[PDB]
């Protein structure tokens, strides 16, 4: 329909009023903007002058009636927090919003037996009335017809789930910065949405008032500085740092030597003029890297000047230290897509759902008066439009995977424009893909650049145990990766200084024998360390300390380690070697940004230690290699060796599906239980690996050869145990099996003590395995090994957040949870006094 | 429950889990079930020198999760560090 948009008349004798009208408003009542012009007929060339007194207030009055629901009042401090009314997210608001911006993701549609999510662009819908209220104050004086939206950003808060239909969301906004630049005034606003008291996401809008502003008394700027690292090598570097009045440790006598320091500093600055600050502050914690790589607060930066030309704190850290960068670029960008989108014919539908009733997007006259090329598309529309493409093509239509999104508005888009977005995967950041984009119009002009932070797909890391190890493993990565270098070296230094061998030497060269020499002052210390290694058992409520290496006394000059084929295959060196290459791989991943913040993880046997060391940083590198060395030594003493260092123990992988389809895993458990009782030797099932395809039986190398022969016999004769034990006889099959076992036990006992094990039909012997891992043979080793773990897993390094529902122990294949129900489950497998005591006293611990 | 008491209980449970793991069978059937079915994992990355656990996952998928992967229309990648490093580091060949 046809409505009055501009009314021009004389108000007084010499004052022309051009009332501009907006007829698209919050409540339907049209809003007037009276522009006033003096008419001076003495000056014929230019008889009309604009009334410039309170002109920016008149414009703010109009926009306040369009945007803000409140009573008009521009006396509030920009420094103060702005609080927005609570917004309930309804299905109708999400439907209306998604159809406006063209977001066809299934996550935002109502489905049966499913809950409707709200898009994260819907954050501006909730936040607009708070965020925009920050450019209105008297002290942020600016022509609001000349207001550019420079950039907009969302950042999901870590842990926080995305917005759902039915959530009540509280906004608060605050001005981060407001600075006079030569070309006009910038205003950085930082919204924070909040559901049920916890904060959910952060909206960061920046606006730009074009003009000339000299009111520097009202400008200020908060900046979060990039984290800075300093390696303290010399007592010179300590002395320079103690010089600086702003460097303030909590304890003045703290030993900074060889420590790594991080400086997490915020700068606050007021201005006096264009380049001289009237006040600087640079405050923030100083943290020290511990051996677990966990940073802990040991002091503060606390610089505070008046009239300065610079922040000296930052300039110090820029030179002396090094910028820690969360974003790691990939080697080469990976193109994702190059997608077409269209801007809509009209800007009313977006204006209705967003609440952004800026007349420049809908009224021709206002857009003409503002010198714009026409009724320009909303910047926020183009944002939400492209965010819908990124979400479809980078996130594969899973809205929950978009955790960040920032777009710079470069240029103004007209309605019915064709836009071409290129989308690249350009980097990583804390296990989130870092996707750049650029949207160009028909004239191939850049209109909208930005970046998104897309979560990777649900990832689990698994860490291999023993059997895998091979000469030269991890060494390619050792030559290239700075993070692998730091792992291997830290461990190799700790072995050299303590046990007088290099773990690196053993992995590169795999020597058959290794002799440790106890000459000199250095070798006396090393020999003490090989005698200080003890089993702290508890027998009749009394500590009995036994010695590992009982053939190392006060009078020993050497000690020799002996293997048959190589010392990399000797558990006490395998375990540290194989834990280190895993920990170094993983540290290379973590340096390259590739480790999700909520990745699950699990280790097969030994891997558990590398997994806990990698993902949960429970032990340092030095504590870890100590623990697995001791663990490998605790296993080598329980097994009698000969002169070459070969035992009468090993492991067979058994495929029950290769022997016979009918022959189940309970048939294999039955046979092995029988062969362990008839012969009277040791054999159990230890690794349940792949269901009815790969079980692993550890035990007495003869008993293994009888099992291999029994199952090689049962295949060829084609005689099932499960059909015969039920449908034919009761315990006759037991006595019929005992003579099959005896046939194999008479052929295996005649062979010499260190018999080579042969590849059966349903049984393959594992290479480089001489210990019965995970058997009941090693039960006597638990008591001392447990007491050793308590000394070396410090309770202060057990972050529960990093294990809880993420780590799956081998013992109890259920995600780690600190609950009575979980402790009970752990007690029902391994009857331990300390676990029982925790279960029974659960209530006292609960409060 | 206070953080500092959760920390102490976690430390005790973690020490007891490692301690007994030494000399108790490895339930890797059940562990696979958890990370493959309960968490619907789409990237199993094996850290290690040989693809032995990546072997075991691929065989445990092909055996008892062929019909469940097709139904829920999910694509599992089973990547070993020592083979599939180009897929782990996002450095594909031009
Ligand atoms: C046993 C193991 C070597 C098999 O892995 P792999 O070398 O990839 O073997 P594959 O399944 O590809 O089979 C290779 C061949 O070996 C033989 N084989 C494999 N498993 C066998 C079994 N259980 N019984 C008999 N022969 C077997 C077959 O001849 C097979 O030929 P195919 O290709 O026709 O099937 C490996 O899974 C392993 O080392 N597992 C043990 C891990 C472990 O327990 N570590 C911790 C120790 S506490």
């Amino acid at each position: 329909e046809l409505k009055p948009t501009v009314i021009l008349k004389l108000l007084k004798e010499n004052i022309i009023q051009m009332e501009m009208i907006e007829n698209r408003t919050m409540d339907g009542k049209p809003v007037s903007l009276p522009l006033l012009y003096n008419f001076n007929p003495d000056n014929g060339f230019a008889p009309i002058s604009e009334v410039m007194e309170d002109r920016n207030q008149r414009i703010k009055e109009m926009y306040w009636k369009l945007w803000i629901d409140e009573p008009f009042n521009l006396d509030f401090d920009p420094r103060d927090v702005i609080k927005g009314k609570d917004f309930e997210i309804t299905a109708k608001e999400v439907y209306d919003f998604t159809h406006a911006v063209g977001n066809n993701c299934e996550d935002f549609v109502s489905r049966p037996d499913r809950t409707m999510l709200a898009p994260m662009d819907f954050a501006i819908v909730v936040g607009w009335r708070a965020i925009i209220k920050a450019i209105f104050p008297n002290t942020v004086d600016g022509d609001l017809l000349k207001l550019v939206h420079l950039s907009n950003g969302y950042k999901m808060i870590p842990g926080a789930k995305p917005l759902q239909v039915g959530d009540v969301v509280s906004t608060t906004a605050v001005i981060e910065s407001v600075v006079n630049q030569p070309t006009g005034k910038i205003v950085d606003v930082v919204g924070t949405l909040s559901r049920n008291g916890k904060p959910v996401m952060e909206v960061t809008s920046s606006f730009f008032y074009r003009g000339n502003y000299t009111d520097f008394e009202n400008t200020f700027q908060k900046t979060v500085e990039p984290v800075y690292q300093m390696h303290i090598k010399t007592s010179k570097d300590i002395a320079v740092l103690r010089s600086k009045e702003w460097f303030q440790l909590d304890d003045e006598d703290f030993d900074l030597l060889n420590k790594t320091l991080t400086f997490e500093t915020e700068t606050e600055v007021t201005f006096k003029n264009a380049n001289i600050f009237s006040s600087v502050k640079c405050f923030g914690p100083i943290k020290v890297e511990l051996p677990t790589k966990e940073t802990v607060e040991i002091g503060i930066v606390d610089y505070e000047a008046g009239a300065s030309h610079g922040n000296p704190v930052v300039d110090f850290l820029k030179r002396n230290g090094s910028t820690l960068e969360q974003k790691v670029n990939l080697e080469n960008p990976i193109p994702i897509a190059v997608l077409d989108s269209y801007t809509p014919s009209t800007n009313e539908p977006y204006a209705r759902v967003s609440g952004d009733l800026n007349p420049i997007h809908v009224s021709r006259h206002f857009a003409s008066y503002a010198n714009l090329p026409g009724t320009i598309t909303h910047g926020m529309f183009s944002s939400a439009s492209v965010r819908a493409l990124i979400e479809n093509w980078a996130a594969d239509s899973v809205s929950s995977r978009v955790r960040g999104y920032t777009c710079q508005f470069v240029d103004m888009v007209l309605p019915n424009t064709a836009l071409k977005t290129s989308i690249q995967h350009v980097g990583m950041i804390n296990g989130r893909k870092l996707i750049k984009f650029e949207t160009r119009n028909e004239d191939d002009v850049v209109v909208l650049t930005g970046e998104a932070e897309i979560e990777q797909p649900v990832t689990t890391f698994v860490f291999t145990g023993q059997g895998s190890q091979e000469q030269g493993m991890g060494m390619d990565l050792y030559k290239t990766s700075k993070a692998a270098q730091d792992v291997w070296n830290r461990a190799d230094n700790h072995f050299k200084d303590t046990y007088g061998f290099s773990i690196l030497d053993i992995v590169i060269n795999n020597p058959v024998n290794l002799t440790i020499h106890f000459g000199g002052e250095k070798g006396k210390r090393i020999r003490e360390n090989y005698s200080a290694m003890i089993f702290e058992t508890i027998v009749d409520g009394k500590l009995k300390t036994e010695k590992i290496f009982k053939e190392i006394n006060e009078h020993s000059t050497s000690y020799t380690f002996r293997s048959e084929k190589g010392l990399l295959s000797a558990t006490q060196f395998t375990q540290p070697a194989l834990t280190l290459m895993e920990k170094a791989a993983f540290e290379d991943l973590k340096s390259k940004g590739l480790i999700p913040a909520d990745a699950t993880f699990a280790g097969h046997s030994l891997g558990e230690y590398a997994a806990l060391a990698s993902l949960a940083d429970v032990m340092s590198i030095e504590s870890l290699v100590e623990v697995v060395f001791y663990r490998g030594m605790t296993m080598q003493v329980a097994v009698p060796r000969d002169e070459l260092g070969r035992s009468n123990y090993g492991m067979i992988a058994i495929n029950p599906g290769r022997v016979a389809a009918s022959f189940s895993q309970e048939a294999l458990q039955y046979v092995v239980e029988r062969v362990g009782k008839r012969t009277g030797w040791l054999v159990e099932i230890v690794n349940y690996n792949v269901e009815n395809q790969q079980y692993v039986a550890a035990g007495d190398l003869r008993a293994l050869d009888t099992v291999t022969n029994v199952l090689n016999f049962i295949k060829l004769q084609k005689i099932d145990i499960i059909e015969l034990q039920k449908s034919l006889s009761l315990e006759e099959v037991e006595g019929h099996l005992f003579e099959i076992i005896d046939e194999a036990s008479k052929k295996s006992a005649v062979k010499p003590r260190p018999l080579k094990l042969e590849r059966g039909f349903a049984c393959i012997p594992l290479v480089g395995i001489s210990v019965p891992f995970h058997s009941t043979y090693l039960m006597n080793g638990v008591k001392p090994f447990k007491s050793f773990l308590k000394k070396n897993i410090i309770k202060e390094n057990v972050k529960v957040a990093r294990l809880a529902g993420k780590y799956i122990p081998n013992l109890t294949a259920k995600p780690f949870q600190v609950t009575k129900e979980y402790f009970q489950d752990v007690y029902d497998l391994t009857g331990s006094e300390p676990i029982k005591e925790i279960i029974d006293n659960w209530e006292k611990y609960e409060q | 429950m206070k953080p500092e008491v959760e920390q102490e209980l976690a430390h005790i449970l973690l020490t007891e889990l490692l301690a007994y793991q030494f000399a108790s069978p490895v339930r890797w059937i059940e562990t696979q079930d958890v990370f493959l079915k309960d968490f619907n994992t789409e990237r199993v990355v094996e850290i290690g020198p040989s693809p032995t656990l990546a072997g075991m996952a691929q065989r445990t998928l092909k055996n008892k999760y062929e019909s469940y992967d097709a139904a829920l229309s999910l694509h599992r990648e089973i990547l070993c560090y020592s083979k599939d490093a180009k897929e782990i580091y996002y450095t594909p060949d031009p």
